[PDB]
RNA sequence: AAGCCUCCCGGUGGAUGGCUCGGCUCGGGCACCGAAGAAGGGCGCGGCAAGCAGCGAAAUGCUCGGGUGAGGCGCAAG
RNA sequence: CCCGAACGGAAACAUCUUAGUAGGGGGAGGAAAAGAAAUCAAUUGAGAUCCCCUGAGUAGGGGCGACCGAAAGGGGGACAGC
RNA sequence: AGCAAACUAAGUACCGUGAGGGAAAGCUGAAAAGAACCCCGGAAGGGGGAGUGCAAAGAGCCUGAAACCGGGUGGUUAUAC
RNA sequence: CCUUUCGUCUUGAAACACGGGCCGGGGAGUUCACAUCAGUGGCGAGCUUAAGGAGAUUAUCUCCGAAGGCAUAGGGAAACCAAGUGCCCGCAGCCUAGUUUCUAGGCGAGGGGCAGGGUCUGUCAGGGCCUGAAGCCACUGAUGUGAGGCUAGAAACCGGGCG
RNA sequence: CGCCGAAGAAGGGGGGAGUGGGUCACUCGGCGUAAGGUUGGGUGGCAAAAGGGGAACAACCCAGACCUGGGUUAAGGCCCCA
RNA sequence: GGGUCUACUGAGAUCCUCUGGUAGGGGGGCGCUGUGAUGGGGUAGAAGGUGGGUCGUGAGAUCCACUGGACCCGUCACA
């Protein structure tokens, strides 16, 4: 509304006209999980496969180092499994 | 509601007052006692289709009760 | 207790009603009391001698407030069953036998209050 | 709206020492602002064998280094199977009236 | 599995078809009629004699002369309120106050009715 | 800790109930479940959506003045509108509205046990001044009750320990509940009486006793609190018996 | 002299209050008729008969079985 | 199943939307329609159609204005194929 | 009010050349026991008196408010709001 | 003795403005859905069952049914990258002796300020956003939005018929 | 300095509004000679402020109505109305 | 309004203080009709109407005489 309630655009409508950029329409879903959350499966080796989580985020910090393979993760985190004694596998296939 | 004839009101003196108590049509008597029970309310005015029984109409029995509040 | 009627009668209270309840018989008979919520009305704007606005500080005194007028305090009755709970004794309470409970059970219903020395207003 | 939580409630403000009555106006607060604890934190401030009163609930997130013993006036089920392995105790207001150590513990904080 | 309704029901009492008027009229025997016939109510039929259990005028016994099948309910002889010119109209009792002391054996059609009922023998 | 009673009327065992029967009576989630469920039963009423619609009325304009107002009449009587006769109503009520109050699964399985302790309390049962003879409350028969068929053999079991007093209680019937409901059907109005709940359905008590005023039989596995909370003042009087207690103790 | 006001009484209107063989919603059942003449109308028909309803010049009902079981001759008492 | 509206909305209004509804015409039945993939989707999988709940105001369309608006999959019902 | 429709006919009377629009209107008590009979008038379920019946608010029939008007009760007026 | 007639519109305008003969009966902020809050309760890193099925005295009821949605990480268009700790002031409460009666000092949840970290962008400073572990569900409530949308009120236009 | 403050609380967040036509008096302007005109700065009512005086009165002065009662006072007035 | 006591959840004592009023916000209370209940009860002597006492600031409550001639309230919660 450029008329009346144009000041409605400039302080709570940023955006509300025109559009931004495109978005892709295949980008690969990722299944995000948190390390912080992962003291548990769910309530040795380990796998997130089978729980379905492709990439190991950050997270918190561990308690005992484990047997650790998934798709992909961040790089803080693969040293701090290594700093536990955990390890990371970084196996592009289950 | 006077109309059911189930209350009856007391001529005294035929004056400006008057008594009414809660006949009974059963009892079959005019000496019958129990057949009137004594209650205690004056009214000012005779009502319209009120029944009027004379204070000498009463059985002499019941003159008693009734002759003090006279 | 002589000091039951000495606010009332020199506190003479107002019958509050309606706002030009005199002029129109359509408010007569209403015989009630409504706050006027106009603009141009007269007691809401406090104009002299209006039989004015009803408002909080007309109160009874809470001592009293509510006491039966013979001093006593007014509760009521329905049935027989009732009584027994009378509060503390005879001695602070008056009682109303119903305005609708029927002879043949009010010539027994009565008999239960003296006996108990209750104090009877509707005999 | 519990009978018992405003019953209790009515206590609580009897009770003198300077603790309890700090609890009735956390507790008058809001329901929707009510006092709230996830164990995670109560861990990360504690010593061995603290007592600590929750004015609220506690939530069973969080992993516990020493037994410690809590009071509160409500818990999660899961949270307090948490609180019986880690070698701790519970322990309700209610009960916690009764107790002269309650009267005369020693190292006692509050959190939420 | 008829349904409850107050409405519904006050309706078939006002519109009774016609054969289902004894509905209205059976009334309760006595004791020595069932000690020889094994039965405790039957509709009414003319010819018939019964005594009255409520109403002011209790414990008459006269002859089943008049009847309002339609609607349900009946006259005996015996009993009359007379009108203001002086002629008797006959009073009107309902079979739910009355009680049968005789009936009628000369039909051979109202009499298997009766047998069929499961009444011992004869 | 309760005793145990027979089909004669003398203690014989005594055990202490499970923990369920000592719960706070909370009253306020008890109403918000009692309610709640009642909220089903409400089958939708409405009025019709086309009543008084069928009309052509309209205003007769502005400056007719005879038109003394703007009102809307049919070629020469009014109608149609909200404030005058026989038109459609201001708002009228349709099915479309709400009418059931959801709760969670177990926010109501966990305010159905209030009801079920609020039967053990001698204060609360009294409270909802259900009178009743026996020295202590609640009353558990043993599980021998089952096999009941006559109906009449019911009584002195109620007599035995002593409860004819709310069965009487109950038969003062208080005789015409007021208003229209006599002609929609709620032509009375009953006290509730005592509850009986057995361990499996089908049992020949099951239907047996349908015939005493107050009562009803329903099973453990299904009771809730709109059999034990009938007018969200529980306390009503129960019964029970020791196998059905065992179906309970399961939660 | 008018009255004025209030009240008692009466009539003039019928709200209130009560009662309901009526409708309204829901759910569940059921769910095509027609050239062998439909649905829809128009006419007639009873002792004394206007409307409705039913009926079709075989007009308040024709026959045959089945149930029913003492009165019936509708709305609606002559 | 063909033909096919304006009123308003966009604070105006013409594209758009209101909308294939109001309505016209044809033709049935107690249900109709549809019904056996030139279907999907995507690591080599499922297996008619229909409706219900979700997917989802997502995808995507438009003076990028009001607004319009899927599919796939999953979960239910009966699941018939010649 | 409840769909217009609960009533002697409701899409009926009716307003319209027409497509169409579209009404109003329930209660005698349980039993008519409907006031026989006597006087007035010609008559009127009209008057009066009697009678039925718990009750007659007995046909215009349950209960029966006001706006209204009439008789009466109680005050009260032609130098004055 | 003191007293401009109701309501409303209205700077006041109400008294030369409007609508107001009397009485009685009728008569106007409701429904849904979404969003957001408050209050209330249940559960809690989860919450929540819908649609739906089975059993039942049969629409009440009990069990089953996560289907799904929200939260549980954000940045950017994407390719992708992807954190949750460290300092200090300091409330209530606690401990200390005095309690002289107590900021006398510590502990200090919460909180506040400096930080730090993740992210895109900038060639560094920077700059934008996110990050200090709590929401979901249910009832009632309120307001906005869309639906006739408090009530009533127009010339208009269009379709199809009828003169 | 003085006043409010942990009985009743600097800052922060949140729910819900109506309000966008003012007028007049005094005072310092402008426009216009003027105007119960208009248009500005400051203050005050009124609007939404009763009560007493000015004869009656939105605005002039006194003065902010929990109520009843007693008393003393203000702006004004004190021959009669009173 | 703010600073002590009892109560299966509102009731008391004491102290200080505050007291015009539309747009607007907020706190609390009575009535109408139905549902569930309900120590509960009330009814051929109800309901309602008329007039009049008494309670309550009021909102209204509640009562007495009569009329009526067959069904009607109190409390809580809910709509």
């Amino acid at each position: 509304m450029h008329k009346e309630k144009w000041s409605w655009t400039v302080k709570f409508g940023e955006g509300w006209y025109g559009k931004h950029g495109f978005r892709n329409p295949t980008s690969k879903l990722v299944n995000a999980i948190g390390l912080r959350k992962l003291q548990e499966y769910i309530d040795k080796v380990v796998d997130l496969a089978k729980y379905g989580y492709d990439k190991l985020l950050g997270g918190g910090n561990l308690r005992l180092p484990l047997v650790i393979k998934v798709a992909k993760a961040t790089e803080k985190a693969k040293e701090r499994v290594k700093e536990i004694g955990g390890e990371i596998i970084l196996t592009s296939s289950e | 509601m006077l109309k059911h004839q189930k209350y009856v009101y007391v001529d005294i003196g035929d004056q400006k007052k008057f008594l009414k108590v809660r006949f009974l049509k059963s009892r079959s008597e005019n000496n019958n006692p129990e057949a009137y029970v004594i209650l205690d309310k004056i009214s000012i005015k005779l009502p319209r289709n009120a029944k009027v029984i004379k204070y000498e109409d009463l059985p002499a029995e019941v003159k008693d009760k009734l002759k003090l509040k006279l | 207790k002589p000091a039951k009627k000495n606010m009332k009668s020199p506190g003479k209270a107002i019958k509050f009603l309606r706002f030009d309840w005199d002029k129109y018989y359509r408010i007569g008979r209403q015989e009630r009391w409504r706050k006027p919520r106009g603009i141009d009305n007269a007691i809401r704007l406090e104009l002299k001698g209006y039989q004015p606005k009803v408002k909080i500080g007309y109160r009874t005194d809470k001592q009293i407030r509510g006491l039966h007028p013979s001093g006593l305090r007014p509760i009521l009755v329905k049935s027989v069953k009732d009584l027994e709970a009378f509060a503390k004794g005879k001695q602070d309470v008056i009682i109303i036998i119903s305005s609708t409970i029927g002879l043949r059970k009010r010539i027994e219903l009565i008999k239960k209050a003296e006996e108990l020395g209750l104090k009877i207003a509707n005999r | 709206t519990n009978i018992m939580l405003r019953k209790l409630i009515t206590s609580l403000k009897k009770q003198d020492k300077a603790i309890w009555v700090r609890v009735a106006e956390e507790l008058e607060a809001p329901r929707r602002k009510r006092a709230y604890i996830n164990i995670y934190k109560i861990n990360r401030y504690s010593k061995a064998n603290d007592i600590i009163v929750v004015p609220g609930k506690v939530l069973g997130v969080g992993n516990l280094d020493h037994p410690v013993t809590v009071v509160a006036l409500s818990f999660s089920k899961p949270a307090k199977e948490k609180i019986l392995r880690s070698g701790g105790k519970v322990m309700s207001l209610y009960k916690a009236i009764q107790e002269l150590n309650d009267f005369k513990g020693k190292t006692v904080r509050l959190m939420k | 599995m008829i349904s409850s309704k107050p409405s519904k029901q006050r309706k078939l009492v006002y519109n009774l078809p016609n054969h289902l008027r004894y509905k209205l009229l059976t009334a309760r025997l006595s004791e020595d009629l069932e000690k020889q016939y094994g039965i405790k109510r039957i509709s009414i039929r003319k010819g018939d004699s019964v005594k009255l259990m409520r109403g002011s005028q209790v414990g008459y016994e006269g002859k089943v002369v008049e009847v309002d099948r339609k609607r349900g309910r009946v006259a005996i002889e015996g009993l009359t309120k007379k009108k203001a010119d002086g002629t008797p109209v006959y009073v009107w009792v309902h079979a739910s106050k009355v009680i049968i002391t005789k009936l009628d054996t000369g039909d051979k059609e109202r009499m298997d009715a009766i047998e069929r009922k499961r009444k011992m023998r004869e | 800790k309760v005793s145990v009673l027979d089909l004669k009327g003398n203690q014989l065992e005594e055990i202490e109930l499970p923990l369920f029967f000592s719960y706070p009576v909370r009253k306020d989630l008890i109403r918000r479940v009692f309610l709640s469920e009642f909220t089903k039963s409400l089958q939708p009423k409405g009025r019709d959506p086309l009543a008084g619609k069928r009309t052509s009325a309209l205003s007769f304009g502005i400056n007719l003045g005879i038109a003394r107002v703007p009102r809307v009449k049919g070629s020469g009587e009014a109608a149609l509108a909200p404030n005058t006769v026989g038109g459609r109503l201001a708002f009228p009520p349709t099915t479309e509205k709400r009418l059931v109050e959801e709760v969670n699964l177990k926010e109501k399985k966990l305010g159905i046990i209030s009801a079920l302790a609020a039967t053990a309390d001698p204060n609360f049962v009294k409270a909802r001044g259900h009178r009743f003879t026996s020295n202590n409350v609640p009353i558990i028969l043993v599980d021998d009750f089952e096999n009941i068929s006559k109906a009449k053999e019911i009584m002195d079991i109620l007599k035995s320990i002593g409860v004819v007093d709310d069965i009487k209680r109950v038969k003062e019937s208080k005789g015409v509940r007021a208003g229209k409901g006599k002609m929609r059907g709620r032509r009375y109005q009953i006290a509730k009486g005592p509850l009986i709940v057995v361990s499996n359905h089908k049992s020949p008590v099951v239907e047996s006793a349908s015939n005493i005023p107050g009562v009803n039989v329903v099973s453990a596995n299904l009771v809730s609190v709109i059999h034990l909370a009938p007018g969200g003042h529980p306390g009503r009087l129960t019964i029970y018996t020791k196998s059905s207690i065992n179906i309970l103790r399961q939660r």
